[PDB]
């Protein structure tokens, strides 16, 4: 009590453990995972089958909060979705302002700047989601942040959140992704996600799955159909 | 548009014309240009037909929630008070409004005036509209506190009748209300035609 | 007074009259109308004086705050942009004429003219001011596509010259800028270096 | 917000309320201030307890003040409280001078300061001024008058009152030993000196220690005279000299 | 102090609404009675001493010429939303020429109820639920109809309920002496009965407050030689 | 303890106890079982009654010509959010000149109820709503829970004793999609009748629904225009 | 931003303002100061004793000026001796835009007092946690005034702040004048300041302001150590 | 907006089977000068819905930017469903009202053309907030030198083909050039077909003045 | 200087008959001097039992109407029922007064049934007075229908005449024939009509072809 009760008091230490259990919620969560390559930024999030009743892409973890950056999310999905909401507002807001589509740099910035703001009052408490944005330029690449619940952007060759983000980014590490190739890309994210997910611990599951890149004309887009077989086809035989 | 009242002893009597020009047109003649406000209390329309109509109905809600309130039927002073305040919070701002209010209270008959200008005034006899100067004249020449029902009648609709018939933004047909202590009752609704010929024969 | 910017194969050529007269007495004789948003991007201010010093001071805060946010230098259009928004929004109060140009990496030498109105739209060569209407013949005529850092300064000054002797509300001396990827470079054409032409004396 | 509010603004499940009673026990402890009427004026005795040497003590009164024209006040307790008080009140009273071309009444400014601390008390969520006034003026309609109010918004008229330490005995001496219709002002300010003399025995009588204010009414103009440290010298030699007289009598 | 003004419990209610529950059990007795030819309310006024005017205890009051309405609980918090049910009926009026319909009343009664809070909107609003129940008695387009008000915002139509101290039990039976094919005088009988028997002291014509709605008569109010005449028959 | 005392607490588990209590009060409400075809979609709900004398309040609101919603919990609630939404749908009418479609409708109050989750001495609505739509896109039914968190959904039981209903749902979501309209209105009965206990019976008096269609306009149906529909049905299982 | 409404300070069973009381503990705790009167002038004096020497004490400054004729220095928190010497600026200049006349240093430490009272009773805000000592010369006159953390002030010929504070008060009347001029008033702060500095005062640590009329003006190292060398 | 300060001149607009044809000159006028003529006075909404604009041309560029920022508002959602042309119509009729409503209009008027669910759109907004359908639509002068020839036209043949209706608004642009100061030679066209939007940019028009001879 | 309104014609015209309600409207959309399209009914019908004609601004009348439109579906919602005659008319003169200040430049007319199978015909202004007359015409041609039909439905100033209620074919031919006089001398209407019978039957839409200039 006191030091835990709001996101406006320090610990006697000087922690924040309104903020820490806001990344115990997104940790608790379903995992996601986002790899950039050099052509491309892929997002793999995995999807909790509370029934079979659900629809295909209900709930979805994936939003396209700009033209061309994705936003793939962990934590509590209606404050995820309210995040989205911001940050295609934001993204508004530079496209109106500026002319031009909003780099994603200076995206993830601001974005990660409001979620700060929204851990300092009492009036208020910590975002439960976190999320990493995708997206590509022309001049700039291929680029993927991660923004943490705290409000903590950061650029990552490949990030995990979740439950066994640890043991997807561990495993993942023998891929060389800096200077891969976005197509063969998708099936190893199918890979790895396949593979961290616990069917013991979740019997029902699914896979939403989505790129960004050169490939997309700079773009952000769902990954067709037909890929999206292939992938889980690989999936599959990885599994062994 | 022409409208008149005046109180004496058996109460008060309203007459008004059922002409409605839009400018040098007669947009229609069967305007209702009496309101009835309550079963108890009225009121007229001249001047800006519509602001008069939505005054006069808003003016009716509002007195029927001060009788809810109070348990007693509106005075005619304090409806006549209500409606000038209500009116000259927006003076000068193109209203065109200008009506008598008449009804029976427990100060007995009572008639007052207001208009869009916020002149409030009590009084005995009243008439407004573009005919009211004409009526003046024979509302003035033959009124008596002391008429009996048939005689403040046939007053009225005589009076009305030569406003109309001078007058040219008059006309259609003569309403004629009655206000008593139980409250109103609508004496008659006359053609001018049928009027002149009785007078005339 | 009058404004002139023309692109070439890599950066801009702008140039401005120094004349500002509040009515048939100038103001300033000698008056400085290229006002420098960034290091490579360059805003001609023509009309209501104070209308232009307050849009180029507030478009030079805004674009700098904008450039540290991004870390990185901005962009022509960007800039362009930022005064069509600036210029739509106060179109009722703030009457001015904003010729935006200038070089960046992605993009290289581009020119925007936002008149009064607030309308952005890129041309190869802009004019603006009150003298603005005497050249259009001059410029057509003159003006053919692919030139040189050195010819695009020539005709500029050629252009704003006849324009600043043929119109009373331009004159005094004529400030030409090249900016490049070599950065920005200005000079000031005064008296005899100003480029004059025959006169039909008889 | 709700663990870590203070919610002065509520009642008490005795209903009394908490913050007035801590108000006034601090202005029982607070310097002492006494108000007194005579047929010809009305008299302040206000005591002064900071008193070192350091002191610069060139302002002419320190917990008296001129609230308008023809009205003084004595404040009680907290001094900060006490000058945003005294110029509200000023600003109050010459609003009313503008509005009426007429000196603002002592019963109507007094009415006016019960009801902005009545509603400061009654709601805002902020500790109320605990600071107790005394106030004292002359009008067309009751001339000479003298109001005691209090932080919880409540005033009362008085021919003579007084706060601070030992009140009970204080009004006790004015109830024994106070002519009503028949003091003049020097039996008066006698009384003031035994008042202030008695309750505050402790630091017996000082010149420096207490600030004698007098408002008469001359030639239809109400002055205030605040009495000097000469004057004050007077007082206490007098009180002195009548001590010793009544006591060789006794 | 501690608990907010929108906290649930553990098993996910407002202990608010609870507690305004109880103190609806606390309020007077009320009996509403809808049948084919009319409504009829009744209360019990629950005279503390003799000095008090019974004038003044009225329990029910007059929403329109067709509505009446019953009220028990916190009796001061009751008008203001009678106040505003008035002006709501009134403005419907003002706006389509007709009289508004009783289950639009009460939907709107609805929306004033449950809303108030510390900081969730314009400072000068409610900060405690309605303590009220009421129960709208009224005849309209769809015939006679009665309504019961829940301080929940759970509005009810129900052709017959007994609110109040003795709300439970008397209800029951009220519903075993009740049929669907009543006429206003046998309404009228079993409700005067059914209050009689639950009244908690000796009533008479100064204990009781009673009033009808009729499909051609307007919203009347029994006076005493009416409400004598009716009760010495039981 | 004081994780449960407020909204803008964060329990050491990483919950929120007063979206626990909300999700525990759309579960307390009322039976309500909505399911879609191929075509058409349609809502069941039981209207429960606070006595046998009150009449069995309506849980089925209308809130546009091509959609419709049913409650589980607050009332009041329920009907602010009814009232928010309706006011959505006639501003898209009345801007764009289109019905509202499902999906935004559902996103939009979805993000109208995130707000309560963050805000300050804001407590969640705590009803939960079943959405039954008809666009261009065919019928959609949604859950949305007091929790802010919105499920696109075949087939979904909301209420008290659930389980049941929600196990025919499964049971029998392969077959809802391509039976005509009779048929799926007598599934999604025999939901809600398997909802309740045996010795209960799905009388007609206490049911209602709210049908959307291909040419249907949302329309809600009683005790007397439900008897067609209470046609041929079987006893208690 | 929401902002609490409630007043942080409240009155206790007893009516002390014990957050006030422990706000002028935080101003003993905090770096001692001195002031002292003349028969024509006003010296503030205190001492700024910072870490080991990689802090620059010449880039900071201690004593700061409201006007040409008025300065201040503090005892306590400096967070917020900034913002209220700021908002004393603001007050002395808006009283001067407004009545084209300096401002008294009386009307500036009522100002000053008035916004401190209103932090005291006003909600979600700390009480300032500083005590002023301010000099001021108008009208040909000296003024020296003790502005506390409760919000009240007095007009004082000497006074002491900070750690010994008492001691230092003691001191400063025992060693204190009527009619000393301002080379007895810099002699007299000095003395104090090296009795309670605790640690080898220099001119670097003593930091000096002198208020007369002709203006306020702080005292440069250079005749700040050539007064040190002439009292010893 | 109080005054159009530039503007860009009238705009045609016809439907044929299975799609619709606009076009609109390249010129952007300040008055009685041709500052800007490489200008586009025509945006598309999206693969099915396109404007033509006339009037101010920064009001023009203000609700283009609004206009794509909402659409790409309405991509981003990703609910698999599109504005139809009616919708565009409508939306743009009721910010138009708003605007007026302010005292701040826009002097522009647009011309809607779309094609959506196999049919043709062609829908008309001014600044003063008209909204109606018609087959033929014409701005400006061109209500008065074309849209009396589109009207002939298309009572005389209900539907035409794709390329009479492209013939018949380069001769209604033709007829623009001749009898209109504020026209130009040169003029962007464009379609919206169920291909979906094609703009043919910049296009010229014959001209004969073979009567400049006759003058004696 | 900008005008916020302008002129853009169109008749609207209404016989209520004692069973049914006849509202008929030119659909010729006007502008200064150029006639936009020949297809702009002035008719809308709000439910089975009631239509509105608006004549006039044609973004006022867009606007109005949209209005109308989502006042009916909130009161729909609200009272669980259709909207009367009679109210929708008062809602509609509430309507016009809430912009008294920036009045709709727009002629209504209600054509409808009430509860007694009774037509009834409400007439407007700009600023909404309104009445319940059993016919009445508006907009450009009102002055050259108003004379024509007081001497037809109502019968007046004629002699030996008596007076047979009208049925709907006398008043489909009357109004027929009452446009194809107007469309002769006035030049805002023309060129083709709608009408709309209001009856217990429903709504029946039947456009006819008038002077196409």
């Amino acid at each position: 009590t006191g030091y835990d009760l709001s996101a406006s008091t320090f610990s006697p230490d000087g922690r924040v453990f309104q903020v820490e259990y806001a990344m115990k919620a997104v940790e608790n969560s379903s995992t996601a995972i986002g790899i950039r390559c050099k052509d491309g930024v892929v997002f793999g999030v995995e999807k909790l089958v509370l029934s079979k009743l659900y629809e295909e892409g209900s709930n979805k973890r994936l939003f396209n909060v700009d033209r061309h950056v994705g936003m793939a999310v962990a934590g509590l999905l209606a404050d995820a979705r309210s995040l989205a909401d911001i940050a295609r507002e934001e993204a508004s807001n530079f496209r109106s302002n500026f002319g031009y589509n909003i780099p994603l740099k200076h995206l993830a910035d601001r974005v990660a700047m409001y979620v700060h703001a929204y851990t300092l009052y009492s009036a208020v408490r910590p975002f439960g989601c976190s999320f990493m944005l995708g997206s590509y330029s022309v001049n700039d690449g291929a680029q993927l942040y991660m923004i943490d619940p705290s409000g903590v952007s950061y650029g990552y060759w490949g990030c995990a959140i979740g439950k066994a983000r640890q043991a997807a980014k561990t495993e993942i590490e023998k891929l060389q992704m800096k200077e891969m190739t976005c197509r063969d890309i998708v099936k190893e994210v199918a890979k790895i996600i396949y593979i961290v997910h616990d069917e013991v611990k979740d019997k029902a599951f699914e896979l939403e799955l989505s790129w960004v890149g050169e490939l997309t004309n700079g773009r952000h887009e769902i990954v067709p159909k037909d890929i999206r077989e292939e992938a889980e086809k690989y999936a599959k035989e990885s599994l062994k | 548009t022409t409208t008149l009242a005046f109180k004496f002893r058996h109460g008060v009597i309203v007459a008004a014309d059922s002409r409605a020009t839009a400018g040098a047109y007669i947009a229609s003649q069967t305007v209702k240009k009496v309101i009835e406000i309550n079963p108890y209390l009225l009121g007229t329309m001249a001047g800006g037909a519509a602001d008069c109509s939505f005054w006069e109905r808003l003016l009716a809600r509002q007195c029927r929630i001060y009788e809810l309130r109070n348990k007693e039927r509106i005075s005619v002073a304090a409806a006549s008070k209500l409606l000038a305040n209500m009116v000259y919070q927006y003076k000068g701002m193109g209203l065109s409004m200008g009506t008598m209010i008449c009804g029976w209270d427990k100060r007995g008959p009572g008639l007052y005036y207001v208009d869009s200008e916020g002149n409030r005034i009590s009084g005995a006899t009243f008439s407004v509209g573009s005919g009211s100067v004409y009526a003046y004249g024979v509302m003035d020449r033959g009124y008596s506190y002391d008429l009996e029902v048939e005689q403040a009648y046939d007053l009225a609709r005589r009076a009305i009748y030569q406003a109309t018939y001078r007058d040219a933004y008059s006309g259609g047909a003569v309403n004629l209300y009655h206000v008593r202590e139980d409250g109103w009752i609508r004496v008659s609704s006359d053609n001018v035609a049928d009027l002149h010929e009785k007078y005339s024969g | 007074t009058t404004i002139m910017a023309v692109q070439f194969d890599g950066g801009v050529v702008l140039g401005a009259d120094s004349r500002t007269t509040t009515g048939s007495y100038i103001a300033n004789r000698v008056t400085d109308k290229l006002t420098p948003i960034h290091d490579r991007i360059f805003c001609c201010r023509s009309g209501s004086a104070a209308d232009t010093q307050a849009v180029a001071d507030a478009v030079t805060y805004q674009l700098g705050f904008h450039s540290i946010e991004l870390n990185e230098p901005p962009l022509v259009h960007t800039a362009a942009s930022l005064f069509k928004e600036m210029c739509y929004r106060y179109r009722e109060d703030l009457m001015a004429g904003i010729i935006i140009a200038g070089w960046d990496p992605q993009e290289g030498g581009q020119v925007y003219s936002v008149p009064m109105g607030g309308m952005m739209v890129r041309q190869s060569f802009a004019i603006g001011g009150s003298g603005s209407s005497y050249i259009y013949g001059y410029v057509d005529a003159t003006y053919r596509e692919g030139m040189t850092k050195e010819e695009c300064l020539q005709f500029t000054a050629n252009a704003l010259a006849l324009a600043m002797e043929r119109d009373g509300s331009s004159g005094g001396v004529i400030r030409l800028a090249a900016i490049a990827e070599s950065g920005v470079e200005r000079q000031v054409l005064l008296g005899d270096q100003i480029p004059k032409f025959a006169v039909a004396t008889l | 917000s709700r663990r870590y509010d203070s919610r002065t603004t509520i009642f008490s499940p005795e209903g009394r309320l908490y913050q007035v009673e801590y108000a006034m026990e601090a202005i029982g402890h607070a310097g002492t201030c006494l108000g007194i009427l005579a047929n010809d004026g009305v008299l302040l005795a206000a005591e002064r307890r900071n008193i070192h040497k350091l002191l610069d003590e060139v302002f002419f009164s320190e917990k008296i003040y001129k609230l308008n024209e023809d009205m003084a006040c004595s404040v009680a307790g907290i001094t900060s409280d006490a000058n945003v008080l005294t110029n509200e009140l000023r600003l109050i009273a010459q609003r009313y001078l503008l509005q009426y071309q007429e000196p603002i009444p002592c019963e109507q400014l007094v009415t006016a300061l019960c009801d902005i601390k009545q509603a400061y008390t009654q709601f805002g969520g902020k500790r109320p001024f605990g600071v107790s006034l005394l106030y004292i003026g002359w009008d067309k309609h009751y001339g000479f008058q003298l109001y005691q109010s209090d932080p919880s918004g409540n005033y009362g008229g008085w021919k003579a009152t007084c706060i601070g330490n030992n009140s009970a005995a204080a009004v006790s001496m004015l109830k024994q030993d106070y002519k009503e219709g028949e003091m003049t002002l020097k039996s008066a300010l006698a009384l003031a000196i035994k008042v202030l003399n008695k309750t505050m025995d402790v630091s017996k009588l000082s010149a420096e220690k207490v600030e004698i204010a007098t408002l008469t009414r001359e030639n239809g103009k109400t002055v205030i005279r605040v009495l000097k440290q000469k004057e004050v010298e007077q007082l206490i030699k007098k009180h002195e000299e009548e001590e010793a007289k009544a006591e060789r009598e006794k | 102090y501690d608990r907010g003004v929108n906290t649930f419990s553990p098993e996910g209610r407002l202990f608010q609404v609870e507690y305004a529950i109880e103190a609806i059990k606390l309020g007077s007795t009320a009996i509403g009675i809808q049948t084919s030819e009319g409504v009829c309310l009744a209360v019990e006024k629950r005279i503390t001493s003799p000095l008090m005017e019974p004038s003044s205890i009225e329990k029910i009051v007059e929403i329109d010429a067709h509505i009446g309405c019953a009220m028990s609980g916190l009796i001061a918090d009751a008008k203001t939303l009678i106040d505003k049910a008035r002006v709501e009926t009134q403005n419907h009026w003002f706006t389509y020429n007709e009289t508004m319909t009783v289950e639009s009343v009460t939907q709107a009664v609805s929306n004033l109820a449950l809303q108030f809070g510390e900081e969730d909107a314009d400072p000068g609003a409610m900060s405690r639920p309605f303590g009220v129940a009421l129960l709208f008695g009224g005849v309209d387009e769809k015939g006679p109809q009665l309504f019961h008000m829940d301080p929940s915002g759970t509005f009810v139509q129900c052709d017959a309920r007994a609110i109040g101290s003795a709300s439970e039990g008397a209800q029951s039976s009220l519903q075993e002496v009740y049929h669907k094919s009543m006429t206003l005088k046998e309404a009228i009988k079993s409700s005067l009965i059914i209050l009689k028997q639950v009244m908690e002291e000796k009533l008479n014509a100064t204990n009781i407050e009673l009033a009808t709605v009729q499909p051609g008569q307007n919203f009347h109010m029994f006076t005493k030689e009416e409400l004598e005449e009716v009760i010495k028959d039981i | 303890n004081q994780y449960d005392n407020d909204v803008t607490v964060w329990s050491p588990q990483g919950r929120i106890h007063q979206i626990e209590y909300a999700m525990e009060a759309v579960k307390q409400g009322s039976a309500t079982v909505g399911l879609k075809s191929k075509t058409h979609a349609v809502l069941v709900a039981l209207k429960r009654a606070q006595s046998e004398l009150a009449a069995h309040q309506k849980k089925i609101l209308h809130v546009d010509n091509h959609i419709g919603i049913s409650i589980a919990g607050l009332t009041a609630d329920a009907r602010l959010l009814c009232n928010f939404m309706r006011q959505e749908c006639l501003d898209s009418r009345f801007v764009f000149d289109r019905p509202l479609p499902v999906s935004r409708l559902v996103s939009l109050i979805g993000s109208k109820t995130q707000i309560p989750t963050q805000r300050y001495g804001r407590r969640p609505y705590g009803v939960g709503l079943l959405i039954a739509g008809y666009d261009d896109m065919g019928p959609h039914i949604f859950q949305t829970c007091p929790s802010a968190n919105y499920f696109d959904c075949r087939a979904m039981s909301i209420g008290a004793r659930s389980q049941s209903a929600r196990t025919y749902l499964e049971r029998h979501m392969s077959e809802f999609m391509e039976c005509n309209l009779n048929e799926l209105v007598k599934h999604g009965l025999r939901a809600l009748r398997e909802t309740l206990p045996a010795e209960q019976d799905l009388t007609t008096k206490n049911v209602s629904i709210g049908i959307v269609g291909k040419d249907l306009e949302f329309t809600i149906y009683d005790d007397d225009d439900v008897s067609p529909f209470l046609e041929g049905l079987e006893e208690r299982p | 931003e929401r902002g609490y409404s409630f007043s942080l300070t409240t009155f206790s069973p007893s009516g002390k303002l014990v957050q006030i009381e422990y706000a002028l503990a935080a101003v003993a705790g905090g770096a001692p100061s001195v002031g002292i009167k003349a028969a024509n002038g006003v010296v503030l004096a205190t001492e700024k004793k910072q870490k080991s020497i990689l802090y620059d004490e010449r880039s900071v400054h201690k004593v700061e000026p409201i006007t040409k004729h008025i300065g201040l220095v503090y005892s306590g928190m400096g967070p917020d001796y900034r913002v209220l010497v700021h908002r004393a600026r603001k007050l002395a200049q808006q009283y001067y835009l407004v009545y084209q006349e300096p401002i008294p240093t009386a009307q500036l430490v009522q100002r000053v007092a008035s916004v401190m009272q209103e932090y005291t009773q006003s909600g979600g805000v700390r009480p300032f946690g500083v005590s002023l000592l301010i000099c001021g010369w108008n009208e040909g006159r000296p003024y020296l005034f003790q502005s506390d953390p409760s919000g009240a002030y007095f007009a004082w010929k000497a006074t002491a702040m900070g750690k010994n504070y008492v001691n230092g008060k003691t001191f400063l009347e025992k060693r204190y004048n009527e009619d000393l001029e301002l080379e007895d008033a810099i002699h007299t702060a000095i003395l104090t300041l090296k009795e309670s500095f605790e640690g080898q005062m220099t001119e670097d640590n003593i930091e000096v302001g002198i208020c007369n009329e002709a203006g306020f003006r702080r005292l440069t190292p250079t005749e700040v150590k050539d007064y040190l060398a002439a009292i010893a | 907006t109080q005054n159009p300060m530039v503007t860009g001149t009238s705009v045609l607009g016809v439907k044929f089977e299975g799609g619709v044809v606009i076009a609109a000159d390249m010129l952007g006028s300040y008055g009685s000068l041709a500052r800007f003529r490489n200008i586009s006075r025509i945006m598309r909404v999206n693969n099915s819905t396109m404007l033509g604009a006339s009037g101010d041309y920064a009001d023009f560029q203000y609700l283009k930017q609004v206009l794509g920022q909402m659409v790409i508002d309405e991509e981003l959602l990703g609910d698999g469903h599109s504005y139809s042309p009616r919708a565009i119509h409508s939306w743009l009729t009721r910010a138009m009202y708003s605007r007026r409503s302010k005292m701040n209009p826009l002097w522009n008027t647009m011309v809607i053309g779309g094609y959506a669910d196999g049919e043709s759109f062609l829908g008309y907004v001014d600044m003063l907030g008209v909204a109606y359908e018609a087959p033929s639509l014409a701005t400006g002068y061109g209500a008065y030198l074309a849209q009396p020839l589109l009207r002939e036209v298309l009572e005389k043949q209900p539907v035409l083909s794709q390329t009479e209706a492209r013939d018949l608004v380069e001769r209604c642009m033709r007829v623009l050039y001749y009898r209109d100061a504020r026209s130009y030679n040169r003029f962007q066209i464009a379609t919206v077909t169920e291909k979906g939007v094609e703009i043919e940019g910049p296009l010229s028009t014959e001209t004969n003045w073979d009567i400049a001879h006759m003058i004696s | 200087r900008f005008s916020p309104y302008v002129f853009n014609g169109g008749t609207i015209l209404a016989i209520a008959g004692e069973d049914f309600a006849i509202v008929a409207s030119d659909t010729r959309l006007s502008e200064g001097f150029s006639i936009h399209t020949r297809d702009s009914p002035k008719c809308y019908k709000l439910t089975d039992k009631t239509v509105i004609g608006c004549s006039g601004f044609h973004g006022d009348c867009l606007t109005l109407t949209k209005i109308i439109e989502a006042r009916l579906k909130m009161y729909k919602h609200s009272n669980n029922k259709a909207m009367t005659t009679g109210a929708i008319a008062a809602m509609l003169s509430t309507i016009l007064y809430s912009r008294r200040f920036f009045p709709y430049y727009v002629y209504n007319i209600i054509g409808g049934l009430d509860e007694e199978g009774k037509g009834a015909v409400y007439s407007f202004d700009p600023v909404g007075s309104y009445q319940r007359d059993s016919f009445k015409a508006g907009g450009s041609a009102s002055a050259m229908l108003q004379p024509l039909l007081d001497n037809q439905v109502g019968f007046k100033n004629m002699q030996n005449v008596e007076h047979v209620p009208l049925s709907l074919d006398r008043a489909m031919r009357l109004v027929k024939d009452v446009f194809i006089s107007a469309a002769e001398r006035d030049v805002y209407t023309g060129d083709a009509l709608r009408i709309c019978i209001v009856t217990k039957e429903g709504i029946r839409e039947e456009t006819v072809s008038l002077r196409k200039d």
